[PDB]
Order: structure tokens, then sequence, then C-alpha cells
RNA sequence: CCGGGCACUCUAACGGGACUGCCCGCGAAAGCGGGAGGAAGGAGGGGACGACGUCUGGUCAGCAUGGCCCUUACGGCCUGGGCGACACACGUGCUACAAUGCCCACUACAAAGCGAUGCCACCCGGCAACGGGGAGCUAAUCGCAAAAAGGUGGGCCCAGUUCGGAUUGGGGUCUGCAACCCGACCCCAUGAAGCCGGAAUCGCUAGUAAUCGCGGAUCAGCCAUGCCGCGGUGAAUACG
RNA sequence: CGCGGGGUGGAGCAGCCUGGUAGCUCGUCGGGCUCAUAACCCGAAGGUCGUCGGUUCAAAUCCGGCCCCCGCAACCA
RNA sequence: CAAGGAGGUAAAAAUGAAAU
């Protein structure tokens, strides 16, 4: 029943970059417990960065967390078995979480070969607004968009 | 391969050694 | 077959590998702990009378 | 006519007449009954008073259930003439 | 209800062992079964002195027995038997060094296992059960007791119907580590079964 | 290359392409290439002919492999045809040969499930 | 490794160490929130501990025990068989379906425990299992063990394919009187199903889930993917 | 005995006329949910098309012979 | 700043178990 509002969990900022953003980035590509493997892919995509474009990756990641923010996603509440949606505001530390998960799952969608390309490419399109968790987002947002009958009921 | 006998990983899993997993240098 | 069934335990001929372990203090073919020569279940009795020298509870 | 077993003590009291699978005091009581369970040609004939007869309910439906003594029970599903599963079990 | 033996769940702090001797395997399993035989010989052709304890100590062909009962009546003064043999006739299957002394338990109305040993015989006197219950709790609360518990079950009076009988004055708290708690248990053979009767002594501790 | 009965791999490493013939599997797949003497990193693809003379010639007999040990294989196991053992019998099943659990498992021999009901 | 030293680390024996004691605010009190205080805090994190009682719960196959029954036998010994059977159904699991992956080589970083009727260094034969030797060790001395995920290099290049390892043939080793029913490994060749799971269903809130290997008990051997432990790397989220 | 209709999985019904596909509900069998049963959810299996002949490359289907079932008709003296 | 008197009321979910 909820007694501790149960504090925030804050992290360790990262190596070069201090970024308390990347390090969140690099756990939900973490597998297995193997930090190792996920901040390298990072990195090593932060270089494939680079190349195909003269931006900073501290940057490009930046704006593409920003672009696959959900503003408001639908929630199914109370009344008739929980059979209304009401589609509520998305916390900053929700729009947080969404965006960085949504962001690796559409990278591991993607038909590339290397876990690295994926990653820098899929922030290179999210960066612009054309990824795959922009999809993703503007979807969320679709949904959120035709509720807005009972939107009233809030809470 | 855990479950393979001719691999260094699956002798491992095995505990076993042999040609695919020699007992050391 | 229990009686007759603990003389064979300590009996103990032809053949090595027909001999087997046995609890003394009971008659236990299973969980015997050749340590001290009992089965799992003794073994506990015995703990917590404090007939075992120097058995003590496990707390960490 | 019994035709299946599922209590190992009922079925070697009834073929070989081994009665060390029975309570002492209980095997002619068990014999009888059994008796009765194999000469019974229709569920009908097994309704003596002295039985207690009656079907089970739940996940138990299609099994029938005469009384030996006190909380003691032998169960079966009879049909066409014949009885299949003959169990000795509590109540 | 599930509780354990408040004599294992001390063993370290409070209440020390009952056979204090080191060895390391190869001879532990030996000398283990070799205690135990000594405890089931004597508790057979002692037990009219009711015996608390059986104190055993070694040292290399050493092995000393101490014998604690309440009423030491069976040692007779020297040559007058009860000892001679007594204490030799462990040696038939030990040949070690059987040094046997005997200990006098002043009251064995604070003696845990006498006090379980003398229901139990009430039992098997055909006693009201209940009755002796209370007196027994009465009787070691009566020798400054600072808590006590006896606990007899199944059967009671004989009677198809196992039931618990139940008496505790005081103060018992088996959960407290400092606790001094002495903890007896007896076999009451019946002609129409076993019953077993639990007796909890309780003194201050800090 | 038609090597023995097969002739399929084309453009992948000599070392692995011999692994398609029912005969080398891998072990005996370097140690042909080490014993004629060929680069076990090459192309397949039809290289030097010369070495494809000498490993054809080389793997091809030696050992027995392909049809004609499917066909000894077959033999073996109607070895146990006759009066045989009982490891035939578990031939004859349709049943694992090697006694091991067959009250669950073993649907590599038994096959897909039946389901009786009942 | 020696001389020497034992301040560091470790080892294991007793102790010191927070009790919201100190500051602000709230309150009648208990207490709650917040702050320097320090390794630590408002039961620091885990153990052992399971009230009166409940389930005619479980256990006469651990053992004890009332009663009933069996005694040239419902007892006793032996060889062999069976518990391992298989048209099927459910439970708990292990290995996978691959590229944050697999293979080979090199190179690091643990803890907790076990061993002189055993653990077996280093050589020698052997592709290997293993066999011949044979040193040290009553073991913080010697041995089991190199921890493995990791790191470096190189090779596959996304196809049931160097994924996957079932199944089966052949050849061998070791324990054992003996391994056909029914043992574990080793080597050659086969290489199946599976390309991620229907209705449903489970675990876990911080060293935690996940992932990685290591030890022990029983044990001649071993059907252990189990159970009881040990440490390595180490998430996500809790509005309500 | 005269006309008309009909025999199809276990049950009740389609498909026949415009020959090459046998489909529907229920029941059955498996698995879920529940302490359990029912209900519900998932997934399966199941038919010589009454029978004997004929036409066809091919017959549940088109054509005859019997075999049952149902419904009409059997009037004037 | 403290409430009495007034009114819309959950849903779709049935059974019972085998000597006192
Ligand atoms: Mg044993
Ligand atoms: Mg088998
Ligand atoms: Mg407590
Ligand atoms: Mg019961
Ligand atoms: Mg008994
Ligand atoms: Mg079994
Ligand atoms: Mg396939
Ligand atoms: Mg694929
Ligand atoms: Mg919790
Ligand atoms: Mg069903
Ligand atoms: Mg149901
Ligand atoms: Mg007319
Ligand atoms: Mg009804
Ligand atoms: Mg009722
Ligand atoms: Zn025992």
């Amino acid at each position: 029943a909820r007694r501790r509002r149960a504090e925030v969990r804050q992290l360790q900022p990262d190596l070069v970059y201090g970024d308390v953003l990347v390090t969140a980035f690099i756990n939900k590509i973490m597998r297995d417990g193997k930090k190792n493997l996920a901040a390298r892919i990072f990195y090593d995509a932060c270089k494939i960065i680079q190349e195909k474009t003269g931006q900073e990756p501290l940057k490009v990641f930046k704006q593409a967390v920003e672009n696959v923010k959900p503003r408001m996603e639908v929630r199914s509440r109370r009344v008739g078995g929980a059979n209304y949606q009401v589609p509520m505001e998305v916390s900053p530390r929700r729009q947080q979480s969404l965006a960085l998960r949504w962001l690796v799952q559409a990278a591991n969608q993607r038909p590339e070969r290397r876990a690295a390309v994926r990653i820098a490419h899929e922030l290179m399109d999210a960066a612009e607004g054309k990824g795959g968790a922009v999809k993703k987002k503007e979807d969320v947002e679709r949904m959120a968009e035709a509720n807005r009958a009972y939107a009233h009921y809030r809470w | 391969g855990k479950g393979d006998r001719r691999t260094r990983r699956g002798k491992i899993w095995r505990g076993t050694y042999g040609k695919y997993r020699p007992r050391k240098k | 077959a229990r009686k007759a069934l603990i003389e064979k335990a300590k009996r103990t001929p032809k053949f090595k590998v027909r001999a087997y372990t046995r609890c003394v203090r009971c008659g236990r073919a299973r969980s015997v702990y050749r340590f001290f020569g009992l089965c799992r279940i003794c073994l506990r009795e015995l703990a917590h009378k404090g007939q075992l020298p120097g058995v003590r509870k496990a707390s960490w | 006519g019994i035709k299946s077993f599922k209590h190992k003590g009922l079925k070697l009291l009834f073929e070989k007449g081994v009665t060390s699978g029975v309570p002492a005091q209980d095997v002619d009581r068990i014999n009888d009954r059994l008796q009765a369970i194999d000469t019974a040609t229709e569920i009908g004939e097994l309704n003596r008073q002295i039985y207690k007869l009656h079907p089970l309910k739940g996940d138990r439906e299609g099994y029938w259930s005469i009384t030996v003594r006190a909380n003691w029970r032998i169960t079966f599903q009879f049909i066409n003439g014949d009885a299949y599963i003959l169990n000795y079990e509590d109540y | 209800g599930n509780k354990i033996h408040p004599i294992g769940f001390r063993l370290g702090i409070t209440r020390d062992w009952e056979s204090r001797w080191y060895a390391g395997k190869k001879q532990y399993r030996h000398l283990l079964l070799e205690d135990q035989r000594i405890r089931g010989l004597l508790e057979k052709e002692l037990y009219s002195a009711g015996l608390a304890r059986v104190d055993i100590e070694r040292a290399a062909d050493n092995v000393a027995v101490t014998v604690h009962v309440a009423k030491p009546g069976v040692v007779i003064g020297r040559g007058g038997e009860r000892i001679r043999v007594l204490r030799e006739e462990l040696a038939k299957l030990t040949g070690k060094n059987v040094a046997l002394n005997v200990q006098e338990v002043q009251n064995p109305n604070l003696s845990a296992p006498l006090v379980a040993q003398r229901v139990a015989e009430q039992i098997e006197r055909r006693f009201a059960v209940r009755r002796a219950i209370k007196q027994a709790v009465q009787r070691v609360m009566e020798s400054g007791a600072k808590g006590a518990k006896v606990i007899v079950s199944g059967r009671i009076g004989g009677a198809e119907q196992a039931r618990t009988e139940w008496a505790a004055q005081g103060r018992v708290p088996l959960h407290t580590l400092r606790a001094n708690i002495d903890y007896g248990f007896a076999l009451a053979r019946t002609t129409y079964g076993v019953l077993g009767v639990k007796a909890y002594i309780f003194l201050g501790e800090v | 290359a038609r090597i023995a009965g097969v002739e399929i791999p084309r453009n992948k490493r000599v070392d692995v392409a011999l692994t398609y013939i029912y005969g080398i599997g891998k072990a005996r797949a370097k140690e042909a290439l080490e014993k004629t003497g060929i680069n076990p990193a090459t192309r397949v693809k039809d290289l030097t002919e010369a070495e494809v003379v000498r490993l054809r010639e080389y793997v091809e007999n030696t050992w027995k492999l392909e049809g004609e040990l499917r066909a000894e294989v077959a033999a073996n196991i109607k070895r146990l045809m006759d009066i045989g053992c009982y490891r035939g019998l578990r031939h004859r099943r349709g049943l694992p040969v090697r006694g091991q659990r067959t009250r669950t498992n073993a649907r590599t021999r038994k096959g897909p499930r039946k389901t009786v009901a009942g």
C-alpha cells in the first residue's frame, strides 16, 4: 500500500561526459549485468556519430531523448471493471524512462548487423524526429489524443 | 554451447577435460 | 527386513562394494554422515541434547 | 465382475487371498463386499443397507462408495455389469 | 506449534555441553559411539538414582564420567558395592581409565530431568495427571524457582483420545538467550501406550 | 567442386566446406587439408585445380564416407536383425537404444506426441 | 628467495562504536520531518528465534510405542530380475533458438570449503579420457584449481548456417567380482527439434533481479542439469 | 398397394438441382481457470454420404433395382 | 469555522464434497 513514496534512485556519472543521463542509457543497453560491453557499445556508437555527422554525440543523444518524450500517455482507470482509459500527463521521471527504453528497443529492432551502428543510427534518426522510437512516441500520443472524451475524469 | 562436448565451454560445464580443453599448458 | 538388515551393515564381507553405511543409533541407510556414523535424524536429536562435542547451531 | 484395481492390498486379497494389505479384522468384511461387487450385474444389487451405497460428487463424479467399517470406503466405477478402479480409502 | 530444543538453542552462551572432548576424523565416530554406549549402559542400572546429567570428558585414554544425581544413595560407602565392579564394568568394551565420579544434585525440584521423571513415574502409577502436573509445578515453584512449565501430551488417563495437559506458573521466556532454562523429558510407558512429559525450569541470568 | 558425392559449398572456407560431407565433420576436415598441405582459409571457389585434385584424391579415398558408409552404418544396425540382441529390439520398436528414460521424453526417436486420453 | 623487520594486509580473541544522544521545525506526550556529526545511522543490511492455538494436517517405512495379525511362516539367506518399464498427462528444471553471438589462442582479477585406508605438484607415454612414475602435505606450509563472465588478437557474416546440440553407428578409458537390461567420461562420424513460445502461469524493491563460475555433503563409481553454500559483473521501476 | 419428399461424423441440420471443395451448432478428446464442479477460455480428433447396380476420366451429387422413414391420396355406387 | 435531515447505490458470476 506504498506507505513510503519510494525515493528516486540516483546514479553514478559516466566517464569523459558527466551526464546524469548517459549512464541511465548505458544501463538499458546492459544485459546480464555486463556494464563493460554496454558502455563500450554506446561510446562505440558515439564514435560512429562523428563519422556520418560532424556533431558532438552529447547533443545528438540529448536531442534524440528530447524528441522521444511522451507529453501525455493513456491510463486505464476506474468504474465498469476498469473500462475507461484516461489520458494522463507524463511525469518528468517517466518521460525520462520511456525515452531511453524505447530508444534501445527500437535500436535493436533495426535490421543492422552491429549493436553500435544500431544505436548510432537510431539516435541520429531520433535527433531528426524520424526514429522508430519517435514512431512509438507519436503513437502513444495518438492514443492519448483519441481519449480526450472522458479525459475530464482525470485524477 | 554449454552442452556440446567439443568446446572449452562445454567441457567446463561438464567439468571434465580433454582434447577440446587441455589441462593447462 | 530391518533386524537382519542392520546385521549385514556391520557384517561387511564378500566383495568390497557390497558394504554400505548405516546409522548406528538408528538403523537408517539413507543420509548417513560418515563423520558421525549417524543419520541426519539422530544427529539433529543429539545436537540439541548437547551430546555432540563442539557441535553448535549455525547462524550467519 | 471386478476388472481393475487401484488399491494393491484390495487387489491381493481378491486375487491371491493375500490378507496382509488390509486390516486383519476387516478381512471377512472386505471379502463379502468384493464378492458382492463381483457378482453384481448392476449397481442396484450393491444396495444392501449395510453398505450405505452412494455416488460421489465433484471431481469424483462417476464413482461409487460402499462402506466397509468406520470411516473406511471401497470406491469404484460401475459400468455395464463391471466395477473398475477398486480403491480402499478414507471417507 | 514447532519450537526449538531450548538446550540446543543455548549450547554456546548459557548451558554448556554434556560430552566435552576434542578429536579429528577417524576418531570422532568411534569415540562418540563408545560415549553414547556409556550413557546407554549407565541409564539402565542407575535410574533408581535418578540422574540429572551424565557429563563426559576425555584426554587420550582418560575418559572422565560425572554422574549428577539428586540422592546418590546407590553408591554406598567404598567397598559396600554399588560402585566397585559397577564403575569397572564400563571397561569391558573400553579398557580405558574409567574415572567415574558422583555429584550431589542439591534440589531435585530445580532439576528439569528429575521433575519430568517424577511426573512420568506418576503417570505409570495411574495418577490423576492434571493434578500431578499442578503439584509438580508448584513443587518446583515452592523451591525458589523463577518460573516453571510442565507438559504431558497424548492418551491422558488412557481413554481413546489424545490430549495435552498444560500448566505453568511464573515466568518462562523461551525466546530469550540469557535464559538459564533447564529442559527435561521422559517417556511414560503405559499398558495403553506412550506419552511424553516436558519440563521447563527457569532462573534469572544477565 | 564435386569432391566426394557432393559439390555444393562454394565461397565458404575449405575447412568448413569440407564439413558438408557425411563422413567429414570437423576433425577429419583440418586433418585432411594439413595432410594434403592446403591453406584452410581459402575461398573454396574453384581455386588452384591441383590442390582440389590432391584434396579429392586423398579425401575420397583413405576413409569411407558419403553413401557408402551410410550403407555400412545401416548394415551395422541390420546386424541386429536375424535373431539379434536387446539393442536390436530397441531399433525394432523405434525406441531409444541406450537404456534411458522413456516414461517422458525420448521424442527424438518416438516422434511427435500422439495423445491417448483416458 | 635470503638477512632482518612485523608498521600495512590478513588471521581470530576480547573490546570501543549512536542511544534520533546534538541543531532547526512540528507536538500535550509518544513521535515525525529536516540538518552539519561520522564508516554507519530514527529497528544500518542480513541470520538464529515461530505466541495461545488451527488444520481428526504429516510421519507406525528414521526411531519409540497400545492394539490387530504372521510364525517350518507376512521370518532368514542367496543368484537373477524389478524400482530405469512407455500410446500418453501434469510439476520442478537444464541446454538452446544466436552477432550486446558462437569458435580458437593468449592473458588477468575471487571467496567459501575439502584432502596423507586421500588431495595428488613436476615429468614420461597418449589427439584425449587416462596410464606409468614420483616430490611435497598429519596441511593460513603441500595439493585440489587454471576461477568463469572479463580483456587482447584472429576467424565466421546472419543462412538452421563454425547457431543448436538431440539421436544413432564405430573406437576407446576408469571405478567395480561384474557396468546387457541400468554407470560416468574421452575420440571419430552423424548432426534432429527448435528461428523465441496458445489459453494461461512465476520470481524478484539494492548487491537485490539477471548473468558467471567455484566449493561441499552423500559418494568405489555415478545417472547432480538436484540440494546446501561461495564469491565475480551488476540493471530497471514503485505515480499510486 | 398411387403420387410427393427424405436416409450425410455420436445428435440435429446444410452441401445434391449448375459432377471435381463434405460445412454448422452441440457433444466427444487434450490443456487451462477453481479447493472442486458447472459456466467460460485454448487446442484437437471424428463421416462406407441407406444399400445393390449403371453412366463418367471422375458420383454425396446424374440414372435404375430393391430396404426403411415421413407426408398426401384411396372418391361415385 | 462544526452537520442533521434528504437521493442516485454493486456487477454478470451458479453449485457443494461424500461416518457422528
Ligand atoms: Mg549410506
Ligand atoms: Mg529405461
Ligand atoms: Mg525476538
Ligand atoms: Mg488423517
Ligand atoms: Mg514401527
Ligand atoms: Mg524412483
Ligand atoms: Mg524445422
Ligand atoms: Mg536466424
Ligand atoms: Mg520486500
Ligand atoms: Mg474437457
Ligand atoms: Mg469445470
Ligand atoms: Mg362426388
Ligand atoms: Mg444442481
Ligand atoms: Mg453442505
Ligand atoms: Zn538413525
